């Protein structure tokens, strides 16, 4: 497991680099703390119009204005 | 007014191709401990004009060609595709600002093998057809790593837009996060243009039936392709500073980088022996393609794991 | 429209230069089949189809289904690599390696 | 470096998209009055053309439903000149 | 089938917002802040009715509230806004990031005077 | 010596400098002293055609500011 | 033998691309989204034999959205009568159908 | 229906009658088969772009990829036929009459 | 062929047919057919001789043509319906093109001309796959689109397949062409009952697959591809002559055997729908099939043809061939008629 | 004339198909199918399919027809063709003449004779190409489609290596 790796690194370093880069491509997004922020930035990007809701009378979490406190915020993206 | 812009693209292409031959002969002279052409013009500057006039009045070779039509169409296609590779190039502004300019260039460069194939079949010589089939197999082999390297790089760009690739490289050159892609890209563009050490059309181990005129047309299409792929490599990995109120800063900067990269092609042909044909097939299929697939996986997964996915627009 | 004009101009200039080069010097009086090349062309075609699958990735990274997208992107590049590894080990990449 | 600059470019993209979002109600109101203007002009010219034709109902819907249907390109620009037609149907595709 | 019912040419007359898209993009964030309510009334009506003919009056309120937005810029801060949308208007993609100091002067003058 | 290659390199560099400088000056001449509008997306085209309609001279680049409202 | 493995296992292998009124990327509607939604909600569960006769109105509206044959035939009739009246000289086009009115916004 | 669909269907039927009337070469048959595929690509693409049916935009690519893989298989069969008789003539492929 | 590669390729044949059977989208139907054809081409070129390359080329051309016609039918359905659900088609032109495409994939007459050639060109195991497993995917597509299948077209194809498959097998001495024309006639019987009751279509398909797999397994077990080599079987393995006798009498539909079960039920479903002339003429035309089956039973079991001297060497060696499921298939192809009401499990 | 540009490109498309389907030689047939692929790409580009048209150039013309012309050059090196070509050309221009003089025709389906600009949509898609987003959704929504296509391509590699070996 150690002589084999040195043998293939001496003979075929292109393939050793290929399997190492591919293995780091596979396993490292599951170990990265910033993989969550990729999803958050993609869902925080407003391609569509934010179609407003009819105020039935009881929606305390939905704002009446963009500059109201309630609603989803992007302070994490300005700060990071 | 747009036709003036088309002419100020395509006529300076032909002039820069004409003087690239002088630059090549002079640089290959002074790297071989001698001088290049310095007799015809002042500092040899009239050598391409004299050589063009010599080739235009040289006797036709008179081939008994298998097809007249493809014998005419192969230089027409080669020159047309060589000129259309320049129209989406952002320097800083392109002639045609298209959203998929990278993919346009990849498609129009994939079409250029038909000039090789039609010129090889339109010749009577079976050995000219064998050399054409070898050249086509070489070119379609290195198109694979062209496509995959370019895809891996544009995972940092966000789009296929060539003008966005200037925005992508405002803080750093893209050769810093992607130098292995850059070096396999550069050798693959070297093998695309049938350029040494990949010039097996000049080694004894496809367009010989053309006259001096159409040989000059294939030759100037090839040097247009060389300057173009160096400009595209410059835009792709060595993106310059762009001030929108002074665009000439970008034009001077990318022009200097593209000239140095074309001179690097000239340095490479004056420094190494040729590959044997199986050896550059080995270089593609067994060296560049596994690393290119590994780096394509890495450049897919890396903007997701670093939270560095570029914008779409 | 500007693109059609530009393509017509490049085609017209190329046809004009070819017509000059075939008719300006007229003023003066004066194979066995190789299985190996076919196999490398077919290997190009199959990997080129696999590339055509890989081409929407810069747009596919913009999705909100990133775990699935990353899984399928790595799976397509992996199947291209398995195609290359099968081509390697069954002596398909030989004498033009 | 690409991490910092792509995160900045995503924030800049969100700012561009929210400028678009803040402008969309004005553009939607203008687009609605634009298409209703063009349909009313086509309806009046259909009324002053299709008089000799027997059994012609001017403004007759081809749909059985009375729901609003988004107007087709030939419904809006059918009676107009070829320059306006070519602009409105191939201008974005042919733009550069 | 039935006759389609179109509103008349008099019912579609409104005082237009005859400014360019760079003017609109320069004023866009303060327009989305200040003209929130009739815009969201119109877009709620537009996604619920699914018919532009049922949304005309609300749309006119949009075209009434935008103009009152611009007059209140024209009365107080016409010159920093003009200097800002001209710099927006130079760019081909109309970038916000090329124009941050003119934006800062416009936001300063708007936060002070309005 | 080695600087003998520099005249041909300079001529080739001027020939590569011409197309970008030419298209930049032609865009600023044809687009009112400004950059050519980039419309890669249909919203950008919509805004550009709206500018062409609000200019009153059938040119998208003729910009109308606060002077065009009352 | 339509072995309905997708409903049996609860997996969605291909239902997502099947209709235009399904969930699209970025909520992009098809041009005939309302007509297809009406025809699907009409014909749901009643079987194909009853759906041929009982949902004919929604299906004809949806086919006419998809191919616009009645719309193009009506535009053909209007444009042909207009060309006949121009040739006879009994009609003139207005300035807003010639390009002399400087459009709305 | 719209006027371009007539020509794309007529292109399909022309390449269909080309593929259903062989002359001599198997390669010409494979070219007519891929012309049929090209016309199917164009017709699918024009429908899907006209309808704004977003998810079916990936359909013609799939239609391209599979069929080009099919074409690859066809070329390989042709080559094995051409490795038997020297040509790709369809009249050499008649051993299975008895 | 590498055995691992053989397993992966056979699983891919199975996967293509299974994708056809489980998918709700027309593109995945078309993909299942493409995957199935691509994977089954090496099974036909398993032995690498010019007859297999000719058979694979003819198979490729017919199945590729049918695949393009299938995709055109799918695309016309998308025009006139805006959707991709595997259900009834929404245009009679698309219905005609898809019925033609599926008839070409089945090799139903007058698109039958590839089936004896391709079956003769390939080994017995791959012709077993071609005549049994490759019918399963197009019959399942015909099953789901039967509200739009034109009656006159499918019945014309059915009677034309039954008559042409009956007359075609009369002239044959090669066993693979006999099984191919027998296949053409049995597929005509399956499509004739399809619009009336597709459960009887499934019954005829299953009984046909059992009997055809039995006959191919007997031919593989005795290494016989001709009538005259099958006539040596009595002097080598006398039980095999009894098995080919009972299986060929069953394929002729003679009661009390199991192959009487489909056609009887098919007539039972065609007379309820007041079609009397058509199952009558179909049953009388199937006597042609029974005639060449009886020819094979005369040459193999009911008489003793002359053998050769070298047969005495083969008396000293037992059959080491894996005759997989051959007693089970022989019992199911002959003794199943007392369990005829089991067909309701196919509903 | 310019409002009929997709129709004119479709006429050139059918003319190219009559060109190669009359089968003069597989090399001229390859050339005719190349010209047809280019003009069909132009049709697709004029309905707004930029990526699909560039796939016709990159994959169909630059990938597959390259391999067709390659195999044809390795394998190869009339009156029926010319009569078939003029037959298909006269059938196509009789179709053109009928659908232009009548603004309606019926070969098998009914076809309008107006310019095919009339059927288009009158809105915008915002900051995306809808066709690009639907192709991008192959990785998010098209998981099973990716699986069956990639498995068929791997099997295609294996199948070509099986049948071309001869052993
Ligand atoms: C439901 C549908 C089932 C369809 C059939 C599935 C199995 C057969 C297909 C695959 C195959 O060939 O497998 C080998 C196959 C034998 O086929 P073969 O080589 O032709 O047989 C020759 C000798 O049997 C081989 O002899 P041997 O000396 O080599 O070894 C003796 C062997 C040793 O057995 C074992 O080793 C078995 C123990 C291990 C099993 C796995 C453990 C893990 O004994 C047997 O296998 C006895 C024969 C078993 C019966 C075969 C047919 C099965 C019934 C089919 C359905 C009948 C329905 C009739 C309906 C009529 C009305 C419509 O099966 C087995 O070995 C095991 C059979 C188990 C049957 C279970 C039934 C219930 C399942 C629930
Ligand atoms: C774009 C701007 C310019 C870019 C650079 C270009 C300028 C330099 C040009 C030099 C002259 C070249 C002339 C042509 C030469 C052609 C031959 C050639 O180069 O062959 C390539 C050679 C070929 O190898 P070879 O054939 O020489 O060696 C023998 C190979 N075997 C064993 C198979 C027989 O090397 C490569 O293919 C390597 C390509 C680049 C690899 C980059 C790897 C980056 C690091 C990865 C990680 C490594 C660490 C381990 C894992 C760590 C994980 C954290
Ligand atoms: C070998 C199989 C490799 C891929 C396995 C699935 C990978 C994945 O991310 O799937 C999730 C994806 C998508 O799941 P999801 O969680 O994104 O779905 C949520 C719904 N949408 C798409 C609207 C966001 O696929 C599925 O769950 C179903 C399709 C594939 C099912 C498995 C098929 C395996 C067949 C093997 C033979
Ligand atoms: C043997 C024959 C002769 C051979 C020599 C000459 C021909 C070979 C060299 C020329 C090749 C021509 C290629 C034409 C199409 C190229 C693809 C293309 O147009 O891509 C650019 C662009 C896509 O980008 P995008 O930004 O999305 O579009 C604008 C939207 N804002 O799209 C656009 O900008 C769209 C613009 C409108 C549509 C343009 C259509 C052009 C005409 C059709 C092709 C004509 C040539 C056909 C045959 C070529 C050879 C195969
Ligand atoms: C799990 C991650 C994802 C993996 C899949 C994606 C890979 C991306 C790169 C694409 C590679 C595709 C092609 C691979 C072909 C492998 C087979 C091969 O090359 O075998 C032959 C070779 C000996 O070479 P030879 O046949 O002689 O060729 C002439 C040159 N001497 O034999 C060899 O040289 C032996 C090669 C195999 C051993 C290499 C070990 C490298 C280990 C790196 C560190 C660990 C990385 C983590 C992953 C585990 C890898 C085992
Ligand atoms: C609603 C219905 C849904 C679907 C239901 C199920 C349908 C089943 C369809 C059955 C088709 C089976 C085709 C044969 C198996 C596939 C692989 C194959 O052919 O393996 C045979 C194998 C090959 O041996 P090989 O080495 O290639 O021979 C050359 C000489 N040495 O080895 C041999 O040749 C050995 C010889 C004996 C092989 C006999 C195999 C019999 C298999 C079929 C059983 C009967 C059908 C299943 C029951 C009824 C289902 C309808
Ligand atoms: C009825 C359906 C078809 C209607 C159109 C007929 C087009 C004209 C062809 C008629 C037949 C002429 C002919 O000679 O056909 C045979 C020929 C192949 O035979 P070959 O070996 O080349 O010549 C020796 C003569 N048998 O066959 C061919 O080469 C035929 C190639 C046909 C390609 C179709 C072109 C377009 C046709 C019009 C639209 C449909
Ligand atoms: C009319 C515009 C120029 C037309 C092309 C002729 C000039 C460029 C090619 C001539 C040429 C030069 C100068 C040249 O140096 C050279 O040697 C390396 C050639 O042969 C391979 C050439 O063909």
């Amino acid at each position: 497991v150690a002589a084999f790796l040195k043998n293939v690194w001496a003979k075929e370093p292109v393939l050793v680099a290929s399997f190492a880069i591919a293995g780091l491509a596979v396993i490292l997004p599951t170990l990265s703390p910033y993989t969550k922020y990729s999803l958050m930035i993609n869902r925080a990007t407003p391609y569509n119009y934010p179609v407003p809701l009819r105020d039935d009378g009881n929606m305390p979490d939905v704002p009446s204005h963009p500059q109201d406190p309630q609603g989803p915020s992007l302070e994490w993206l300005k700060r990071l | 007014m747009f036709m003036i812009n088309v002419l100020t693209l395509i006529i300076p292409i032909l002039l820069a191709v004409a003087f690239l031959t002088l630059v090549e002969r002079k640089v290959l002279g002074y790297m071989q401990f001698r001088k290049g052409p310095n007799v015809v013009g002042p500092y040899g500057l009239l050598q391409p004009i004299a050589d063009a006039i010599k080739l235009f009045i040289k006797e036709p070779l008179r081939p008994a060609t298998s097809s007249i039509s493809m014998f005419i169409l192969a230089p027409i296609l080669a020159l047309t595709l060589a000129l259309t590779m320049w129209i989406p190039l952002p320097m800083p502004y392109p002639l045609i600002n298209m959203n998929l300019g990278v993919l346009f260039m990849l498609a129009m460069s994939s079409l250029a093998v038909y000039s090789i194939l039609w010129s090889g079949w339109a010749s009577n010589s079976k050995y000219a057809l064998i050399g054409a089939l070898r050249a086509v197999a070489q070119t379609i082999s290195y198109e694979v790593t062209l496509a995959i390297i370019l895809l891996s790089v544009l995972l940092m760009n966000g789009s296929f837009t060539l003008s966005t690739l200037i925005i992508t490289q405002e803080q750093v050159w893209l050769i810093f996060p992607a130098w292995p892609l850059a070096m396999m890209w550069f050798i693959s563009t070297l093998a695309e243009t049938n350029r040494a050490p990949f010039d097996l059309t000049e080694g004894e181990s496809f367009n010989v039936e053309y006259a001096a005129g159409p040989f000059a047309l294939f030759f100037m299409a090839e040097y247009a392709n060389i300057i173009m792929m160096n400009i595209f490599t410059t835009t792709l990995f060595l993106g310059a500073f762009h001030n929108p109120y002074m665009p000439e800063l970008y034009t001077i900067n990318f022009t200097i980088k593209s000239l140095l990269l074309s001179i690097t092609f000239l340095w490479i042909r004056a420094s190494y022996p040729r590959f044997r044909y199986d050896q550059l097939m080995h270089l593609l299929w067994k060296n560049f393609l596994p690393l290119t697939l590994a780096l394509c996986m890495w450049h897919v997964s890396l903007p997701i794991l670093l939270s560095s996915i570029p914008p779409q627009t | 429209m500007n693109l059609m004009i530009t393509l017509l101009t490049n085609f017209t200039l190329a046809t004009l230069l070819v017509t000059i080069a075939f008719w300006l010097p007229q003023l003066n009086v004066y194979l066995p089949f190789s299985m190996k090349f076919f196999l490398v062309a077919i290997t190009f075609l199959l990997f080129d189809l696999e590339i055509a699958l890989l081409l929407p990735l810069p747009w596919a990274s913009q999705t909100t289904n990133l775990n699935t997208m990353l899984t399928m992107a790595l799976l397509l590049i992996f199947l291209l690599a398995v195609s290359l590894a099968y081509e390697w080990t069954q002596k398909g990449l030989e004498w033009t390696e | 470096s690409m991490m910092r600059w792509n995160r900045e470019r995503r924030r800049l993209q969100i700012e561009d998209f929210e400028a678009r979002i803040a402008l969309m109600p004005l553009l939607q109101a203008e687009k609605d009055r634009r298409v209703l203007q063009m349909l009313r002009e086509n309806l009046e010219e259909e009324a002053t053309i299709m008089k000799d034709v027997p059994g012609w109902k001017v403004g007759e819907s081809v749909f059985h439903t009375t729901r609003w249907v988004t107007p087709m390109m030939g419904e809006l620009y059918g009676l107009r000149t070829g320059e306006e037609i070519l602009s409105s149907t191939y201008g974005f595709i042919w733009y550069t | 089938p039935g006759i389609v019912e179109l509103p008349s040419l008099e019912d579609l007359k409104v005082q237009e917002v005859k400014v360019s898209s760079s003017v609109l993009k320069a004023a866009a964030h303060h327009y989305g802040a200040q003209c929130d309510k009739p815009n969201k009334e119109f877009m709620l009506c537009r996604w619920e009715e699914k018919d532009p003919r049922r949304c005309l009056e609300e749309g006119k309120l949009v075209n009434q509230c935008a103009l009152e937005f611009f007059r209140q810029i024209k009365r107080h801060c016409a010159e920093p806004f003009t200097e800002y949308w001209t710099c927006i208007d130079y760019s081909g993609l109309q970038l916000f990031r090329r124009c941050r100091k003119e934006q800062a002067q416009f936001d300063k003058c708007v936060l002070d005077k309005l | 010596m080695w600087f003998e290659v520099l005249p041909g390199i300079a001529v080739m560099g001027v020939c590569l400098f011409i197309p970008g400088m030419a298209t930049a000056r032609i865009h600023r001449f044809s687009n009112g002293g400004r950059e050519k509008r980039v419309a890669h997306y249909s919203y950008q085209w919509y805004l550009m055609e709206r500018d062409r309609r609000v200019s009153g001279v059938n040119r998208y680049y003729v910009s109308k500011g606060l002077e065009n409202i009352d | 033998p339509f072995f309905d493995v997708q409903k049996k296992l609860g997996v969605d292998l291909d239902h997502w691309m099947t209709i235009q009124s399904a969930e699209q990327p970025h909520r992009i509607p098809a041009r005939c989204h309302a007509f297809e939604k009406e025809w699907i909600e009409c014909a749901h569960g009643i079987g194909s034999i009853r759906a041929e006769k009982e949902c004919k109105i929604e299906f004809e509206d949806f086919r006419e959205c998809l191919l616009r044959q009645k719309t193009m035939k009506r535009l053909n009739a209007i444009k042909r009568q207009r060309d006949k009246l121009i040739k006879e000289g009994k009609y003139t086009p207005p300035p807003h159908h010639s390009g002399q009115e400087d459009l709305r916004p | 229906m719209s006027l371009v669909y007539m020509n794309i269907m007529m292109a399909f039927t022309v390449s269909l009658t080309g593929l259903l009337m062989y002359r001599s070469h198997l390669m010409s048959s494979l070219l007519c088969l891929e012309g049929m595929m090209l016309s199917l690509f164009i017709l699918a693409t024009l429908m899907i772009l006209n309808s704004h049916f977003t998810l079916a935009s990936m359909m013609p690519i799939i239609l391209l990829v599979f069929a080009a893989c099919e074409a690859a298989l066809g070329l390989s069969l042709l080559v094995m036929v051409s490795n038997t008789y020297g040509t790709d003539y369809v009249q050499n492929l008649n051993l299975l009459q008895c | 062929m590498n055995p691992i590669i053989l397993i992966i390729i056979l699983m891919t044949v199975m996967l293509g047919t299974i994708i056809v059977m489980i998918s709700t989208h027309w593109l995945l139907i078309w993909i299942g057919f493409e995957m199935n054809m691509l994977a089954i081409i090496p099974i036909m070129m398993k032995k690498h001789n010019p007859r297999a390359t000719e058979a694979s080329t003819k198979y490729f051309l017919t199945q590729s043509t049918a695949s393009m016609l299938l995709m055109m039918a799918i695309i016309i359905n998308l025009m006139f319906s805006g959707q991709w659900t595997v259900m009834k088609l929404f245009n009679p032109m698309a219905s005609m093109l898809m019925t033609m495409a599926l008839a070409m994939k089945l090799g139903m007459a007058p698109f039958h001309f590839w089936v004896p050639e391709v079956t003769q060109g390939i080994p017995l195991s791959s012709g077993l796959i071609l005549l049994t497993w490759q019918k399963l995917a197009p019959m399942s597509v015909l099953y789901q689109i039967l509200p739009s299948i034109n009656l006159d077209l499918i019945l014309t194809l059915s009677i034309l397949s039954i008559t042409i498959g009956g007359w075609g097998g009369l002239n044959q001495t090669q066993l693979r062409k006999i099984m191919a024309y027998s296949s053409i006639a049995h597929m005509g019987w399956m499509t004739a009952v399809l619009l009336y009751n597709p459960t009887m279509t499934l019954l005829n398909l299953i009984i046909y697959i059992i009997m055809t797999s039995t006959m191919f397994t007997l031919f593989m077990a005795n290494s016989t591809t001709t009538t005259l080599s099958l006539s040596h079987t009595w002097n080598k393995a006398p039980i095999m002559t009894i098995l080919v006798l009972i299986t060929l009498l069953s394929m002729g539909g003679l009661p009390p055997l199991s192959g009487f079960m489909p056609k009887w039920m098919i007539i039972q479903e065609m007379t309820k729908n007041d079609s009397i002339i058509l199952p009558t003429l179909m049953a009388i035309t199937a006597l042609l099939n029974l005639y060449f089956y009886m020819r094979l039973t005369y040459s193999t079991a009911l008489t003793m043809f002359p053998s050769t001297n070298n047969m005495k060497m083969k008396w000293q060696f037992p059959t080491t061939k894996r005759m997989t499921l051959l007693p089970t298939m022989t019992v199911l192809s002959t003794m199943l008629l007392p369990l005829t009401p089991i067909l309701s499990i196919l509903e | 004339m310019m409002t009929y540009i997709v129709f004119i490109l479709s006429i050139i498309f059918v003319m190219g198909f009559v060109g190669f389907s009359s089968k003069p030689s597989p090399i001229y047939g390859g050339l005719g199918l190349i010209v047809s692929g280019g003009v069909g790409c132009g049709i697709v580009l004029n309905f707004g399919g930029s990526f699909l048209g560039l796939m016709v150039f990159l994959i169909y013309l630059g990938g597959m027809m390259v391999v067709f012309g390659y195999t044809t050059a390795m394998a190869t090196e009339n009156k029926v063709v010319l009569g078939t070509f003029i037959t298909g050309l006269l059938m196509e221009f009789l179709m053109v003449y009928y659908v232009l003089k009548d603004k309606e025709v019926e070969i098998v389906f009914k076809f309008n004779g107006m310019g095919d600009w009339v059927i288009y949509d009158t809105g915008d898609s915002g900051f995306f190409s809808e066709e690009a987003m639907g192709i991008a959704a192959l990785y998010s929504y098209g998981t099973w489609l990716v699986i069956v296509t990639g498995w068929s391509l791997l099997i295609g590699v294996v199948v070509i290596m099986e049948i071309t070996r001869g052993n």
